[PDB]
């Protein structure tokens, strides 16, 4: 066996992927075999969430990640996010298992079966971690693999169906988007929102001609940059910037995880256009402002004046103003007073939420959505007990937002710490110290004292 | 001494283990316990 | 509910996304059984 | 009906280990 | 090094495990059956999920006379019936 | 040598008191700042509006507070998670009443915080270290992120952060058990075993390593003299303190590698305080520790109570008295 | 048809089986590949052509 | 409080360059062993 | 060489685990203690003590079951199985919480034998005894908890039940009750224990990282040998790290052990201070300036006065079934809660 003990090596058993690093044959094979995994999981689960699936049920309410995901897309579903066919999420999750077999083979195959390096056998699929120009043409190939996929979304948006549009007038649906955003000043200007409350950054999209229109752009930018990394070379000022080694590559897509995934962890808790509340589940701030809804709705029914209720505090029980003046729900929701939703936007006038319109304009489709949302709160247990951690056993309920954002949160994290780790290995190793310090050449006892 | 090779003693004491600990984790969902 | 032609494999679809957990601890019974070397 | 499907699903990945050792497999 | 046999000849060897196939599952079947039998209930007197309460009884029978105490779980359980 | 490289020489120099580098050119503003603010805030601080309510809590020393009841008041709920530097307030009275001051002082030290883990890999390389010291750390901060970033983003306010004060600490705790139920999260129940534990290998480590010192000094002097700044002989005997903690428990539960003993002694407080930290930040999330109300029930149906049950009875009384006022409708749903 | 779709899905799924075990085996033993690769060239195209038999007998039993 | 906003941006947009730059200034050869 | 020179000899032999003269007393009390929890945990009920389902017999999980206190009217009774309140009836005597003064007597004198252990081991081996010393501190703290706490309440009722929930129950009831988190006694322990795992963290992260290239293996482990006589790490470089860092570094490997000992055991013996004050309701409860003010003047508020009301809701709210002896009816208005919730 060539490499796998750690005397030949260097490496022991449990950091035994690191035997790899100069092994691209194998190294290949792992990479292929690992995405057979992940493809294994979308289809697995899949079909495990569509044998589980009630259609008369919300898809929030059953545990499910991935048909929400296939939905959102705008296949299987009609006005309102109902369930129309249950036929494709049954072709998304078998043509993912099928495929992961295939990833599975030859990963298996490179991994067991095939040259252990891939250099002596073709000069294309071999590299050195050191040559700069082939990590940049491979980085231009799996750009543009990458740009290619953000345009099947606009071409699923534009000319295969469309997407779920939540904010569809007369109601949620699945609309195809003839004219996305091109204007690169709102394409653009996103990037340039800062990330902080009633602006919010990326996760603040909220509608379908912004998503498509930047997924052109997305996929038209990671086409020319592939473009451009296949014929350039790095320039020597990122040549003198970088560490150039496998494990240094390794650390710098480990920081662009981290910070991936975090970000996905506010787009599903926040974001309420690419995660439909009809399938994911009211948001956080939405179930707080939909309860303040429920009891506005209730109370005014009785009787009340709710424009000029006054609260404990003096502030108004039910409306009262933000900081710069919008009319927005009472107590202690004013925090999420930057909600736009489909159900309360038909309140809301100029000033904010308009008393007349409040007064007189509330549909019953408004009430039963404020009092669904305002009970599938995303707050639950670890054993999926719905609600405050006070309340008793009966409902069983974790809101996938809430699933999809731990989660996240804690890979996102663990990625950080991997990119710190490898990033300070590679770094250590690059200038030849990642094994210790050398006896017979200090370098503190060749520095001077600090006193 | 040595006849049945310890990785199968550790792989067969293993999955016992998780057994064990699944049916716990199944009888949390039914029976006594189960707030059903 | 799968397509109720498939609705015997209901018991294994029930097992399938667990697959890759075995595949993290597969890695554990080969490096036993070459003693971890 | 689950059980033993992943009784049979479970043995196979140390199946794979335990005839690859007794083939004097590239374990 | 203290002169023992080592864990790993032991557990390895065919005369452990001749003797431990039954050793083991007999003493699991004998836990199993100290529960399915009932006997743990009457040994230690911990209630069965029909004997916390009488019928109509709402209230716990806390034990509330050091020296009687005794005579107040006997009372106690005497009120089940 | 031009300036930008004598500047350069200098900022990344290893014969500075304090090493600066250039995760220091950010480190050392932010910090500063962060500490100038929360000095003068915790000493001289109006009241804050913290729940919204226009009910402003004194913070400050002279406005009342001891050391152990001041802090630093997380800014209003009326802001949330909006960002609110001085030149947003219309005054700086208007900053002070909305809690202004601790999110200057937050950003800041996170920032400062998170510099302080990157000083900590740089100097590292420069002195030929190997890097990960800066990991065990990211353990603490990851924690400060958790209670004044991430458990605010996830609950929409920044009037939800922990408090920069003692009693402000207590509090923050204290509704937390309220509204997650940390004490049956399994991330806390990690966390606590990393702090406990790391504790419990602190005393040990300690003891085992001074039990068993090479006898270099008399009676009448500190055992510490026996060791020389920058010698190389090892100053206790490895062997004899596996021999006594190899009996004390068996041989093979003690470590006759110091190595693998020191990775262990970094490796389990780090890793229960990062799995503290994500407990924090998936309760953000409002992913609750575990429910067992009423999990036991008997044959009729009548709920048998547990220990899980006491713990809401308590859990209950911290709900319904927190933030008296500030709650209009039934649910508390952030 | 539709028993030759529950039969060609639990044949799949048979096959499947031994290709799971039987592929890895026969790759990591080197002694008799040769009458390993026609099996695993046969088992191959079997499956595929499995894959195939399926999908379009899906939409006969529906 | 212009003023004070145009005052912060310059003082944070001056640190957040001397950091970019610097660490472009060729950090991986400021090391005691490798300084190619 | 008598009989107690040739008991002396069999008690000290080599073996894989040590018997000692403390191994008399350790491995029997040590033995029925963490099989009494074990037994009571899977087995037991607190039905007839506290009202309570404990055990996994009647459908409690690891984090809720618990061997519970005896009732509040056994008193300080020590509960033998032979005395007045079991008379014998073993059944009777789990039913009445004996098995829980069985788990903490057994357990209080297992762990005397535990630190009779290290003492004889010690003096066996030849070296210092300062792991008995360290000792101490876990032994202070199950005191003062198990045995002085619940001595200065009314009863054992009040001690910690040996269980994870019950442990929580025991945490909640010293805030909402005692102010426990208020005490500079458990501020100073607190400090210990988050000091001790700060000091387990640095020092093992900076070993680790200083470590001398001793062997070829980019896994270091190998590369350290147990009878070396050098240093494995530099101190120096250590040293130079942290004061530029931090300002300050060890500079005596000595002392830096020491002072590894020194903040958690320290820190575990302020705590167990705090505990004895509080077996007499010698509380740090209050600010009394702070009252004074609070009391006179309606808009003065501190996070300190924020958590007295939510002590009040604790007691209000736990108090009926956390102290069923008590007979508490407290009727829903009496019960103190902000608006809305
Ligand atoms: C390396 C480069 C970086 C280093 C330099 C540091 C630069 C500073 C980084 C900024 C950090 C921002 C903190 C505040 C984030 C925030 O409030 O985050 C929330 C925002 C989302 O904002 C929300 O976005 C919402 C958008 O929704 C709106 O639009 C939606 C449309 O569907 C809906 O309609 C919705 O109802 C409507 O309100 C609203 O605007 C809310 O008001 C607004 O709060 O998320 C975001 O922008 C997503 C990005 C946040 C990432 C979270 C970072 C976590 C990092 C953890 C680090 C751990 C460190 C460990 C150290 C060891
Ligand atoms: C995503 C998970 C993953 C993947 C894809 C790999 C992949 C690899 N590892 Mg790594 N490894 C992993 C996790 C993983 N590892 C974990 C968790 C550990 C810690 C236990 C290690 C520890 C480790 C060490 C110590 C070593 C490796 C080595 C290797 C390489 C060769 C393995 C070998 O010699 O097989 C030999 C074993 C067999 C032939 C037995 C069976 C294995 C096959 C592949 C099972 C396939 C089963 C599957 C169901 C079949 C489906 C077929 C179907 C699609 C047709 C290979 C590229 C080695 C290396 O670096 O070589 C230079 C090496 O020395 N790994
Ligand atoms: C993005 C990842 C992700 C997310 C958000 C979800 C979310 C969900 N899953 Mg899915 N699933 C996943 C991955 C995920 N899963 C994986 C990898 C598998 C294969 C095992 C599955 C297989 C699966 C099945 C079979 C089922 C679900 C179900 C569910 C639902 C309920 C979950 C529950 O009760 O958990 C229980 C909680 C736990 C098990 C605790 C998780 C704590 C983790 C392990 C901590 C990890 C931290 C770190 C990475 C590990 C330490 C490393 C560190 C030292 C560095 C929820 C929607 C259920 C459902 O409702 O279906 C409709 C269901 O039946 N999932
Ligand atoms: C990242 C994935 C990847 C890469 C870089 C390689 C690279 C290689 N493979 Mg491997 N292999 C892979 C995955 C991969 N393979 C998969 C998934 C399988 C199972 C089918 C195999 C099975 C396999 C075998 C049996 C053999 C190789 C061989 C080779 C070598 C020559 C192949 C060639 O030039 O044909 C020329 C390429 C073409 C004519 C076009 C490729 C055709 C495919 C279908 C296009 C797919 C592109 C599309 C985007 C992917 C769709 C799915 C996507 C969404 C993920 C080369 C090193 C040979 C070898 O080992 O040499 C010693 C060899 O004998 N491969
Ligand atoms: C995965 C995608 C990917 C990766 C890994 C790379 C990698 C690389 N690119 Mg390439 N590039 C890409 C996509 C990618 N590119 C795409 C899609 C395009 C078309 C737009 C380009 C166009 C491009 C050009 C024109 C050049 C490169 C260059 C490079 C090399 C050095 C870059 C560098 O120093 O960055 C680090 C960036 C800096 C040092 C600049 C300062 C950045 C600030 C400080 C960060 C601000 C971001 C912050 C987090 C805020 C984010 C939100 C914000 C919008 C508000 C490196 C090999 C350079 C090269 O060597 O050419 C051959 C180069 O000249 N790329
Ligand atoms: C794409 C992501 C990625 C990749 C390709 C690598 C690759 C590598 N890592 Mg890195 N790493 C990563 C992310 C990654 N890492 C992250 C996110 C972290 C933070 C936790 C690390 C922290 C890390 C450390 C501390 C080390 C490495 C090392 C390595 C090298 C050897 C790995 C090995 O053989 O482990 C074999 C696999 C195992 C031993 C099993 C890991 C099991 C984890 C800890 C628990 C998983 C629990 C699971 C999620 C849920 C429970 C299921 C269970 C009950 C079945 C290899 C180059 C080693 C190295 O530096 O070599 C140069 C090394 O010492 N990595
Ligand atoms: C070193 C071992 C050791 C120690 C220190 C203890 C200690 C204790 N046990 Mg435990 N116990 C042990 C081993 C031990 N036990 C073993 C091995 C078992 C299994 C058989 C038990 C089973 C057990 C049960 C069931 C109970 C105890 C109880 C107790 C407590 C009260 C005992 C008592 O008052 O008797 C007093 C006896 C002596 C002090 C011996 C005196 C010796 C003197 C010096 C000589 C004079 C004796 C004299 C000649 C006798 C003549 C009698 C005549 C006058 C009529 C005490 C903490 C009780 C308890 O836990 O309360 C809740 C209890 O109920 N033990
Ligand atoms: C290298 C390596 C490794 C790894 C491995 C891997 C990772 C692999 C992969 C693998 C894979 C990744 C595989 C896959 C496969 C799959 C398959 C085999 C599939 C199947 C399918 C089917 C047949 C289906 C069926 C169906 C239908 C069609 C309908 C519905 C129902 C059902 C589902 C039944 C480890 C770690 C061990 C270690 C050593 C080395
Ligand atoms: C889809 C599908 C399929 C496929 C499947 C597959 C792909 C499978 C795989 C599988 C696998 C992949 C498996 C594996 C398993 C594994 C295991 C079962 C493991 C275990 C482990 C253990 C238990 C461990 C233990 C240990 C050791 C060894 C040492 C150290 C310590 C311890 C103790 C931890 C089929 C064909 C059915 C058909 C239908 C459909
Ligand atoms: C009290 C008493 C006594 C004693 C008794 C005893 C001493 C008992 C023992 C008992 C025992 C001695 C028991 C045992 C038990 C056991 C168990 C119950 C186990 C369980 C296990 C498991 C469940 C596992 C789990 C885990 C862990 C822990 C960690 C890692 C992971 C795992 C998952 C594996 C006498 C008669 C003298 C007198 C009267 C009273
Ligand atoms: C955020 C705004 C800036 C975005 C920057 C994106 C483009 C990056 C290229 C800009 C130039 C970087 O180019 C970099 O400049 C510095 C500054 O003198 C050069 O000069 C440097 O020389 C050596 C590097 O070994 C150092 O010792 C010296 O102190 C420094 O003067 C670097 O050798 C060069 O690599
Ligand atoms: O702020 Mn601070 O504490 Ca978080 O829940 Mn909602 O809001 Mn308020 O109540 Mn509970
Ligand atoms: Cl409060
Ligand atoms: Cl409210
Ligand atoms: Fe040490
Ligand atoms: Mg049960």
């Amino acid at each position: 066996a060539t490499n796998r003990d750690q005397e030949s090596s260097g490496f022991a058993w449990w950091a035994g992927n690191a035997r790899l690093i100069n092994l691209s044959g194998k190294l290949l094979g792992a990479h292929v075999a690992h995405a057979g995994l992940i493809v294994f999981w979308a289809g697995a689960m899949t079909l495990f969430e569509l044998a589980h699936f009630i259609p008369e049920k919300p898809m929030y309410e059953q545990g499910l990640i991935l048909i929400p995901h296939i939905a959102t897309l705008g296949w299987g579903v009609g006005p309102g996010g109902e369930v129309v066919d249950t036929f494709p999420f049954f072709v998304v999750g078998v043509v993912h298992l099928i495929s992961s077999a295939v990833l599975g083979f030859g990963g298996v195959y490179h991994a067991i079966r095939g040259p252990e390096t891939l250099e002596e056998y073709s000069s294309f699929f071999g590299y050195d971690w050191k040559d700069k120009n082939k990590m940049t043409t491979i980085l231009g190939f799996h750009l543009i693999v990458l740009g290619i996929g953000a345009l099947l979304l606009v071409a699923k948006a534009m000319f295969f169906g469309g997407l779920y549009d939540t904010w569809a007038p007369g109601g949620g649906d699945v609309r195809v988007i003839t004219n996305p955003t091109l204007d690169p000043r709102v394409i653009f200007g996103y990037l340039l929102k800062s990330p902080f409350g009633g602006e919010g950054w990326i996760v603040s999209v909220n509608n379908l001609e912004d998503v498509v229109g930047g997924h052109i752009w997305i996929g038209l930018i990671c086409i020319a940059g592939g473009i451009w990394h296949i014929l350039t070379t790095p320039f020597g000022w990122a040549r003198r910037a970088f560490i150039w080694s496998g494990e240094a590559y390794l650390s710098y897509s480990l920081g662009a995880l981290s910070m991936m995934g975090f970000i996905a962890t506010c787009f599903v808790w926040f974001n309420n256009t690419v995660y439909p509340s009809e399938f994911y589940g009211p948001t956080g701030p939405e179930a707080s402002q939909a309860q303040a809804m429920t009891f506005l709705i209730r109370d005014q029914k009785l009787g009340a004046n709710v424009g000029s209720a006054q609260g404990p505090t003096g502030l108004g029980k039910y409306l009262m103003r933000s900081p710069t003046g919008e009319i927005i729900f009472g107590g202690e929701t004013m925090r999420f007073w930057d909600f736009r939703g489909p159900w309360l936007e038909p309140l809301r006038g100029p000033n904010g939420l308009d008393l007349n319109k409040i007064k007189n304009d509330i549909q019953p489709w408004q009430e039963r959505r404020a009092a669904e949302y305002m009970t599938h709160a995303p707050l639950g247990s670890l054993n999926s007990v719905g609600g405050v951690a006070t309340e008793i056993n009966s409902v069983n309920f974790v809101s996938p937002r809430s699933w999809l954002a731990t989660s996240h949160f804690v890979l996102a994290f663990f990625f950080l710490v991997g990119h710190l780790w490898h990033a300070g290995r590679a770094r250590a190793a690059a200038a030849g110290f990642e094994k210790g310090i050398d006896r017979e050449s200090e370098p503190v006892l060749s520095m001077p004292s600090l006193d | 001494g040595g006849r049945i090779p310890l990785w199968i003693v550790a792989t067969v004491a293993g999955m016992g283990v998780i057994v064990i600990v699944g049916l716990f984790f199944y009888g949390a969902y039914a029976g006594l316990g189960s707030s059903l | 509910k799968l397509p109720e032609a498939y609705a015997i494999f209901d018991p294994l679809v029930d097992v399938l996304p667990v697959i890759p957990v075995l595949f993290l601890a597969l890695a554990f019974v080969w490096q036993a059984a070459v003693g971890f070397r | 009906a689950q059980l033993t499907m992943i009784a049979m699903i479970g043995i196979a990945g140390p199946m794979i280990i335990f005839l690859l050792a007794v083939r004097r497999g590239n374990l | 090094t203290t002169g023992e046999r080592p864990f790993s000849d032991i557990i390895t060897s065919v005369r452990y495990w001749v003797i431990h196939s039954i050793t083991i599952p007999a003493l699991f079947i004998a836990g199993w059956l100290f529960v399915s039998t009932g006997l743990a209930y009457d040994v230690f007197g911990t209630p069965r999920p029909d004997s916390y309460y009488a019928q109509e009884q709402r209230s716990i029978p806390l034990v509330t006379d050091r020296f009687e105490a005794k005579q107040q779980v006997e009372t106690f359980l005497e009120q089940l019936k | 040598a031009n300036l930008w490289e004598r500047f350069c020489n200098w900022v990344t120099s290893t014969d500075n008191r304090l090493y600066v580098g250039w995760f220091g050119v950010i480190m050392i503003p932010t910090l500063l700042a962060a500490t100038i603010c929360f000095v003068i805030a915790f000493i001289a601080a109006p009241p804050v509006d913290i729940d919204g309510i226009r009910e402003p809590v004194s913070g400050s020393l002279l406005y009342g507070n001891n050391i152990i009841t001041g802090a630093v008041v997380p800014s209003s709920n009326a802001i949330g998670l909006h960002f609110y530097p001085i030149w947003e307030a219309a005054s700086l009275d208007e900053w002070l009443y909305n809690g202004g001051p601790y999110q200057l002082i937050i950003f800041h030290f996170l920032l400062g915080a998170s510099c302080y883990m990157g000083r900590q890999w740089e100097l590292s390389y420069r002195l030929g270290m190997r890097p990960w010291i800066c990991v065990a750390y990211s353990a603490p901060l990851a924690s400060a992120f958790a209670v004044f970033l991430i458990y605010p983003i996830g609950q929409g306010s920044f009037s939800d952060g922990m408090p920069l004060g003692i009693s402000g600490t207590f509090n923050f705790m204290i509704v937390f058990q309220a509204e997650h139920n940390i004490l049956m999260h399994p991330f806390h129940q990690l966390g606590v075993a990393g702090v406990f534990g790391g504790a419990l290998f602190c005393a040990m480590h300690g003891s085992l390593v001074t039990s068993s010192l090479i006898r270099e000094t008399t009676e009448t002097e500190s055992a510490n003299y026996g060791y020389k700044f920058g010698q190389e002989e090892e100053t206790y005997n490895i062997v004899a303190a596996h021999g006594y903690f190899g009996r004390l428990i068996f041989q093979y539960a003690s470590f006759n590698n110091s190595r693998s003993l020191h990775f262990f002694l970094a490796a389990w407080p780090v890793v229960g305080v990062w799995f503290a930290a994500l407990g924090i930040s998936t309760m953000a999330f409002n992913l609750n520790g575990f429910n067992f109300n009423h999990s036991v029930i008997d044959a009729k149906g009548n709920v048998i109570n547990t220990w899980a049950d006491i713990i809401n009875r308590a859990n209950l009384g911290m709900e319904v008295m927190h933030e008296r006022n500030a709650h209009n409708f039934p649910l508390d749903l952030a | 048809m539709t028993i030759l779709f529950q039969l060609a899905l639990a044949a799949l799924v048979i096959l499947s089986f031994v290709m799971v075990i039987g592929v890895p085996v026969a790759y990591a033993s080197p002694q008799d590949w040769d009458r390993s690769k026609q099996l695993i060239f046969l088992g191959s195209g079997l499956w595929i052509a499995l894959v195939l038999v399926v999908g379009v007998l899906n939409f006969f039993v529906v | 409080m212009e003023t004070l906003k145009i005052t912060v941006y310059i003082v944070v947009t001056f640190f957040v360059l001397l950091f970019v730059f610097g660490f472009l200034s060729g950090d991986p050869a400021r090391n005691p062993k490798r300084k190619d | 060489r008598g009989w107690f020179d040739i008991l002396d000899d069999w008690l000290k032999r080599d073996r894989f685990v040590f018997v000692g003269w403390s191994g008399i007393l350790l491995f029997p009390c040590a033995y029925l203690a963490l099989g009494g929890w074990l037994t009571g945990t899977t087995f037991v009920t607190s039905w007839y003590t506290h009202g309570l389902a404990s055990s996994y017999l009647e459908g409690c999980n690891f984090l809720t079951v618990a061997v519970s206190t005896p009732a509040n009217s056994m008193g300080h009774s020590l509960l033998l199985l032979w005395g007045p309140e079991a008379q014998g009836d073993f059944t009777r005597w789990c039913q009445l919480g004996g098995l829980w003064t069985f788990i903490a007597l057994h357990g209080a004198f297992g762990l005397i034998g535990f630190m009779l252990r290290q003492f004889e081991i010690a003096r066996l081996v030849g070296v210092r005894p300062y792991n008995a010393i360290a000792f101490s501190a876990p032994i202070a703290v199950f005191v003062s908890v198990f045995l002085i706490y619940p001595l200065g309440q009314s009863s054992w009722f009040f001690a910690p039940s040996f269980g994870v929930a019950a442990i929580f129950r025991f945490l909640l009831f010293f805030q909402g009750f005692h102010n426990w988190t208020l005490n500079p006694f458990h501020m100073m322990g607190v400090a210990g224990v988050l000091g001790g795992a700060l000091l387990c963290a640095i020092h093992g992260a900076t070993v680790e990282n200083t470590l001398f290239q001793d062997g070829e293996g980019a896994s270091t482990f190998r590369a350290f040998n147990p009878t070396q006589a050098e240093e494995t790490y530099s101190m120096v470089t250590a040293n130079r790290f942290w004061s530029q860092i931090f300002g300050i570094a060890f500079s005596n490997k000595r002392w830096l052990h020491f002072f590894m000992l020194f903040v958690p055991v320290t820190g575990l013996w302020m705590s167990a201070i705090g505990v004895v004050g509080l077996a007499l309701n010698l509380r740090s409860y209050d600010f009394i300036s702070q009252e004074i003010r609070a009391a006179e003047d309606p808009e003065f508020e501190t996070f300190y006065t924020k958590n007295l009301l939510l002590n009040e809701g604790i007691r209000a709210w736990m108090a009926p079934q956390d102290q069923p002896h008590e007979n508490f009816v407290f009727p829903e208005e009496v019960l103190p809660r902000g608006n809305a919730l």
